[PDB]
RNA sequence: UCGAGAAGG
DNA sequence: ACGTCCCTCTCGA
């Protein structure tokens, strides 16, 4: 069943944040991507049942992060990349404000 | 890294969202074999156990209320007022 | 060398631990990971200092997961070698290409090329050793070596040294 | 999860982490912590005696085995490094006593030479200043060969009866 | 099991930094160079080809692991390759801003047309904004068609043309008309001063203007361009990429062995186009490329109403959901909904095996997936699923704590109930479950108007949680009794209606009387009757 | 369009109403900081009516023989007639009640008195009489300075924004003004004894209940007023334009409405029915 | 002054069918349009041009268009918006996500 | 698995 | 350059 935009808004008005995440991550999509600490995009090779992480190009085997995001977003970021756009995912902030 | 426990502006009363997440978190935790500090009166449901912990105010949780600028005001469950 | 660094690390606890020896198992799990651990950045993190006055800070409860993460702060004894420092050590290995030297937690290897010309080798020795004009490098002798280069191998930073330059070798 | 912090040759050109100005754990520009073999062996020992006292709340090359049983109590045997380290330290330490070590630190830390040089000078026994400035390259002009040998000779008397 | 475990430290994204790819970074992260426009067509046999599709990209077959990260389909994210273009090529969404930069920089020296001396420009460069600064410079630079020598120095001082585009490329006129090739503007952009392009509206490392012209194109992995089994059948974007390489590998042999001016300038605007329609296939002029049919460009993949953002990320098709015809019930309580037996035996909630429900759960597990108070799966702490519907050990299975029992939803469970209009937060409330027969959602009579729902063929959505946190989320925030007083109109949104409303008037009259026998039946019908006559 | 433009907005932990940028839209949500569900259309008896009936209902003059409280309306009645040090507080009360009447006639210029306000006072004094069984023949046990001082001390505790500096205190003073003008209107000294017939315990219970129900009616920081406000006009517009009754010509101008909702939102300088109302 | 006439017009069309809506919702939308300096339209150009995050602005009308100017002008997303966490499968800073829950080890020993 | 049509609140 | 919301079915390369 579709939990569409119309239904999303009612949970926002209700303030049911933890549920809205569950209804949109445990009920569909969800993925375990490995992103580079340098460039925030999904280049890391995840040889995990051998324990070897690396990101050729910006060679590093130490600054890698696991993130939980919808596979439709992983698809979307990969789609923007094929259009030459870098949507770098950073696990920390800098703007403050 | 900025706030003092004597300079407190946010309301001393616990919001409906604070109670709802504290209850769910404790209930989720009790469901995961977490130690129950309240005296258990024969309950099979962790939500009721979490409500009993809230009634006797025996939850070790503490809310960090993030203000728009980046400040955060720490309020223990123990010290928050539950009217609602 | 040998250094004392103000490190930090984040551990995640399952909700079943939330009660008594909470502060203790965090301290225990901090040692279980960082003790005897080697990183390419800081080298051999050997000993966590001052177990008593160890900070714990508050623990953030995860979103849909019940676990909690703690930023633990600590001070430790570390050992990262460098290309150019002279270190003394005890010989361990002895092969046709050279000999390894136990300098602390780390093994440094010297090549037969990285030894002076008067240094010969005796494989038919019990134990096998490197003879010379007046000195002999036995299988367990004490030697002063200059680290020529270092390489970071997962969780064991190894090195290559020399005794060909002056003021190196004998003890 | 791996180790975090707050922020390469022996020619004072050390790592980015291992530079002179580095942040305190509270947050102040403090000098880097370099410690010679004797300065090290003692610091690990006193921190392991601290640990044995906390778990309770619930002469000659023969200290090798008394430290070996302490390491079997305080820390797990899953740490061959700290075992190999303490064996190496006690076998290569120039000063065994806390008083002699501190007196060494008094002499060394007045010259104002780089901490790594301070550590490497308390670890390696040198006679000629030509021998000293050659094994630790970073000196050369930092200390007078007479003044350096003045320290070397002062340090040679301060050596523990090993 | 789902997805395996990786030692990598988990975090959450906190900053999404948008930039541009440098054709060096594309070449650096790419596995191998895509050179053959073939799929599995080594000999159309078992393997793929070391040219396109899994030449170190990512597995195509179900029972085969990835050539790089040998992890296989589920958990393997797919890794990028690349195509080195024979000649630089404009970008579709940047073709406008590429023009707008040339209207500001020197077409000979690369400096700004008006630097840091002209009054209105210095009011403009002081605007420390973003594209609002870029707008002020572009208007105050497009007019001047020359540079300067000093005026009380700044270089050169050559003449600038009147540049306006032609669907695919740019032309400028001096006074003599000349077409501005891609390679030409590429050199102009790379010579733009480090201070100039940054103050224009770009970035020194994330978005350099020279990266709006593509020198190396990133080949996306098979997941975004999959292969269907109808003995196969590729995706439209796989077809389009073969067309790009076909136009590319020609222009390479044209410019090497041959040297005709018209032929090399011919296949270049073709490659300029195939890279263009690959991203957007809805351009100003342009034939809107068709392949034996149109073609779905990547912009159409991301376009609103559906397309990832609006239809896959802001709204998702979701598990643990139900929908059936609704009927009305006067004997049901307000804050509960009638769920058919069929739906309860299909929908599940995973209860962690804890010393409280262990006896209740073992009873349910050994009941079965077809008996009402039962369970469908039981998930061990070892992370594997035990299908109680088929497993040989299903009859016994001794339970352990820390396990999960995917048990049928039973009475007085929090669910989400929803009418399709969905306009007020009162159109989505939490109900108690009361498992009932017949195939309808039977809800209470007075919670009619908040949903705006009758029973003339109406259909309603039901969602069920899966965590104990989001059960509290529904029961403590979204429950029906809480919503009784609406904030939208500071008045209550539910009330007595129809038969209950017509009868309450016919009853509350002075003309109305009831005798002893029927009075007693009315009193017992009140649940909270004090037992006092 | 609405929902997508307002979702960001919510009530933050300092009662400011901000988007994702942190830009302030409202300094107190609803210009009073109150949740919408806890609000009911109350009546401000002080604005409407003749000035002559106003004195009959609120004025208490201890320095009089006809316009004083009869010692049958309360215990300290004959020992209070002519009390100079107390009549100064009676004047202070009646001077604030007259300030209210002029102040309300500034805001609601048309003379409307029924407006939505938190806490139903008329129901509280109703339940007080129903609970403590007040006898309208025996006199009250309240002093004159029990009522007026208890009401003044009640307003000090009716809090919306907690703060330190005068910026917050003076804006908090604004956030309550209306409800205080009603509180003064319903807890005038004459009213409390002459027609409410209250006792000391019953009147304390009323003050305690007013303080509590008010503190509940406050918004909860985290309320998603952004999408909530968008939804609040969304469902009506989905209705609306329920066509009935005919009249063209002016066609009652913008009786638009559903295309004016269009017109208003995208502004659009070309208006469909502009009209200057010259007074 | 224009703010009040804006509310007056939208109150007239809602109260054209009796209906009634509490002042706060309409004054919210009115202030939202107002608090900018002038009148900002509620369309793809009027409020969507704001300096907010790219990921929440593309989810309105102009989708791929904004994401292209984002890579060109090198934007950075705060993630403090609603629709960002939604796209990212993250618990939003909405209601129950407007705070964080911690545990006090002192309280853990306090309550035995 | 994409495009065209009919139908329910 | 936008041009409501979800549902159920059946037809074509
Ligand atoms: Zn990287
Ligand atoms: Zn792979
Ligand atoms: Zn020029």
């Amino acid at each position: 069943l579709r939990f569409g935009e119309m239904e999303r808004d009612c949970m926002i008005a209700h303030g049911a944040a933890s549920f809205l995440k569950e209804r949109l991550m445990e009920a569909s999509d969800a993925f375990r991507v490995h992103i580079c600490g340098i460039c925030g995009l999904m280049t890391v090779i995840a040889k995990l049942n051998h324990n070897q992480f690396e990101c050729k190009g910006c060679d590093n085997k130490i600054d890698i992060y696991q993130i939980h995001i919808p596979y439709a977003a992983k698809l979307l970021f990969q789609e923007l990349m094929a259009m030459n756009i870098t949507p770098r995912l950073y696990t920390d902030r800098s703007r403050d404000f | 890294k900025a706030i003092p426990k004597d300079q407190r502006a946010t309301t001393p009363y616990m919001t409906k969202y604070e109670r709802a997440r504290i209850l769910g978190t404790r209930a989720l935790q009790i469901s995961m074999n977490a130690p129950v500090f309240v005296d258990l009166e024969g309950e099979t449901d962790p939500l009721r156990i979490a409500m009993k912990e809230l009634a006797e105010k025996k939850i070790p949780l503490v809310i960090r209320r993030y203000l728009p600028d980046g400040s955060f005001e720490d309020w223990s469950v123990e010290e928050l007022i539950v009217d609602l | 060398m040998f250094f004392i660094k103000d490190l930090s690390l984040n551990i995640t606890l399952h909700p079943s631990f939330f009660g008594p020896r909470m502060k203790q198992y965090l301290k225990t799990k901090l040692l279980e990971e960082v003790e005897g651990s080697c990183t390419g950045k800081f080298g051999y993190i050997l000993c966590v200092l001052d177990y008593d006055n160890i900070d714990i800070q508050r623990g953030r409860i995860l979103p849909t997961d019940g676990s909690a993460e703690f930023n633990v702060k600590y001070r430790a004894v570390v050992f990262k070698p460098f290309k150019g420092e002279v270190v003394d050590g005890t010989v361990v290995s002895c092969s046709q290409h050279g000999f390894e030297v136990q300098v602390g937690p780390m093994k440094v290897f010297v090549t037969k090329h990285l030894m002076p010309q008067d240094l010969t080798f005796n494989a038919g020795s019990n134990p096998p050793s490197y003879q010379s004009s007046e000195d002999v490098i036995t299988i367990k002798s004490r030697i002063r070596v200059k680290i020529e280069g270092c390489i970071s191998q997962v969780s064991s930073i190894h090195a290559i040294g020399s005794i060909k330059e002056d003021y190196l070798g004998a003890i | 999860v791996s180790t975090s912090t707050f922020q390469n040759a022996a020619t004072l050109q050390l790592g980015q982490e291992f530079q002179l100005k580095q942040i305190n754990h509270q947050g102040e520009e403090e000098e880097l912590i370099a410690l010679n073999l004797s300065e090290a062996r003692l610091v690990i020992k006193e921190a392991l005696v601290e640990r044995r006292r906390a778990f309770k709340r619930s002469t000659r090359e023969k200290e090798l085995e008394s430290i070996d049983v302490l390491l079997e109590q305080t820390t797990g045997g899953n740490n061959k490094d700290l075992k190999n380290t303490m064996q190496y330290l006690t076998n290569f330490s120039r000063f065994r006593d806390q008083e002699t070590v501190g007196a060494v630190i008094q002499l060394l830390k007045s010259t104002g030479l780089h901490p790594f040089e301070v550590a490497q000078l308390g670890s390696l026994a040198c006679d000629t200043a030509d021998e000293a400035k050659t094994l630790i390259p970073s000196l050369n002009n930092k200390i007078s060969d007479d003044e350096l040998e003045r320290i070397l000779k002062e340090l040679s008397n301060l050596e523990t009866l090993y | 099991v789902g997805q395996q475990y990786s030692s990598a430290p988990l975090r959450t994204v906190k900053e999404v930094q948008f930039g541009l790819f440098s054709p060096e970074e594309v070449r650096a992260i790419s596995v191998a160079k895509i050179r053959f426009p073939e799929t599995m067509d080594e000999t159309q046999t078992r393997a793929k080809i070391g040219g396109l599709n899994d030449p170190r990209l990512g597995s195509i077959d179900r029972n085969l692991k990835c050539q790089t990260c040998q992890e296989g389909m589920n958990e393997c994210p797919g890794h990028f390759g690349h195509i080195d273009l024979a000649k630089p090529v404009f970008h579709v969404g940047f073709i406008a801003k590429i023009k707008k930069v040339c209207e500001c920089v020197c077409m000979h020296c690369g400096k700004l047309l008006l630097d840091e001396h002209n009054e209105l420009m210095r009011q403009a460069l002081a605007i420390k904004d973003s594209k609002k600064r870029f707008a002020a410079i572009w208007t105050l630079c497009k007019t001047k068609m020359v540079c300067e020598t000093d005026v009380p120095s700044r270089g050169c001082g050559n003449t600038q043309p009147t540049i306006r585009k032609d669907g695919l490329k740019l032309v400028g006129s001096w006074k003599e008309l000349r077409v501005l090739s891609t390679e030409e503007i590429l050199n102009i952009f790379k010579h733009i001063s480090v201070k100039d392009f940054t103050s224009l509206g770009f970035n020194e490392v994330f978005s350099r203007p020279e990266w709006m012209i593509l020198t190396c194109l990133p080949v996306p992995p098979p997941p975004v361009r999959p292969s269907i089994s109808f003995q196969r059948g590729e995706d439209d974007l796989t077809f389009k990429l073969a067309d790009i390489l076909k136009a590319n590998i020609s222009l390479e042999t044209l410019e090497h062995n041959g040297a005709p001016h018209h032929a090399i300038e011919e296949a270049e605007s073709l490659l300029q186009f195939h890279v263009a329609t690959y991203m957007d296939n809805d351009i100003a002029g342009q034939p809107q490329a068709l392949q034996k049919s149109p073609v779905k460009s990547i912009r159409a993949r991301l376009k609103g109403k559906e397309g990832r953002i609006r239809g896959n990320l802001m709204g998702k098709r979701v598990d643990f959901s139900a929908r059936t015809v609704i009927s009305g019930d006067p004997n049901l309580e307000l804050d509960q909904v009638g769920v058919p037996k069929s739906i309860a035996k299909t929908l599940t909630y995973p209860e962690v095996v804890t010393p409280y429900n262990i006896d209740r759960l073992t009873q349910l597990v050994r009941n079965g997936p077809n008996e009402h108070p039962g369970a469908k799966y039981v998930i061990r702490d070892s992370g594997d699923r035990i299908d109680l519907r088929y497993s040989k050990r299903a009859g016994d299975i001794q339970l352990q704590y820390g396990w999960k029992v995917e048990r049928h939803i039973m009475d007085n469970d929090p669910v989400l109930f929803n009418r399709q209009p969905s306009l007020h937060k009162m159109s989505m409330m939490a109900h108690r479950v009361k498992v009932i027969p017949y195939s309808t959602f039977r809800l209470n009579l007075s919670v009619t108007s908040p949903y705006n729902a009758d029973f003339d063929g109406d259909e309603m959505n039901l969602h069920v949680p899966q965590s104990e946190e989001t059960r509290a989320e529904l029961s403590q925030l979204c429950a029906v009794p809480l919503q009784i007083v609406s904030p939208q109109s500071n008045k209550p949104c539910m009330g007595i209606v129809q038969d209950t409303l017509c009868g309450i008037r016919k009853l509350t009259l002075r003309d109305t009387f009831i005798e002893l026998d029927q009075v007693l039946n009315m009193l017992y019908w009140v649940p909270d009757w004090d037992g006092v006559i | 369009r609405l929902v997508k433009a307002l979702e960001d907005i919510m009530v933050h932990y300092d009662n400011t109403t901000r988007n994702s940028l942190g830009n302030v839209i409202q300094f107190i949500y609803g210009e009073d900081g109150m949740d919408a569900a806890h609000i009911e259309k109350q009546s401000l008896d002080t604005i409407g009516g003749s000035d002559a009936a106003f004195e009959k209902r609120y004025r208490v003059d201890l320095l009089n023989t006809d316009h004083t409280l009869d010692p049958s309306l309360l215990e300290s009645g004959s020992e209070i007639l002519g009390d100079l040090k107390l009549q100064v507080l009676l004047d202070e009360e009646y001077k604030q009640l007259v300030k209210d009447r002029k102040f309300l006639r500034e805001v609601f210029v048309d003379g409307e008195a029924n407006w939505p306000l938190p806490v139903n006072i008329r129901r509280i004094i109703q339940n007080a009489q129903q609970t403590f069984h007040i006898d309208h023949t025996k006199p009250s046990d309240l002093t004159i300075k029990d009522i007026v001082l208890g009401v003044k001390d009640l307003q000090e505790n009716l809090l919306v924004l907690r703060g330190k500096n005068e910026i917050i205190q003076n804006a908090q003073r604004d956030a309550v003004t209306l409800f205080c003008c009603l509180l003064r209107s319903r807890l005038a000294t004459r009213r409390v004894l002459q027609e409410y017939r209250l006792t000391k315990q019953a009147f304390d219970w009323v003050l305690s209940n007013i303080e509590a129900q008010f503190l509940r009616s406050v918004v909860h920081p985290g309320e998603m007023v952004g999408v909530l406000a968008a939804q609040s006009i969304g469902e009506p517009a989905t209705q609306m334009t329920l066509n009935t009754f005919h009249f063209a010509g002016v066609a009652s101008k913008k009786v638009s409405g559903v295309p004016r909702l269009k017109e208003i939102l995208n502004v659009a300088k070309n208006m469909k029915t502009p009209s200057l109302t010259v007074y | 002054a224009g703010r009040a006439a804006l509310y007056k017009e939208v109150y007239n069309v809602i109260a054209s069918d009796g209906s009634y809506v509490n002042y706060r919702h309409m004054a919210l939308l009115v202030d939202v349009m107002t608090t900018q300096g002038g009148l900002t339209s509620v369309t793809r150009h009027g409020f969507n041009r704001s300096n907010t995050g790219a990921l929440m602005r593309c989810s309105f009308e102009e989708t791929v268009e904004i994401l292209f100017e984002a890579g060109a002008s090198a934007e950075l997303d705060d993630c403090r918006g609603v629709s960002e966490n939604v796209i990212l499968g993250q618990m939003a800073p909405i209601g129950t996500g407007a705070f964080d829950v911690m545990i006090d080890e002192e309280s853990l020993v306090k309550y035995m």
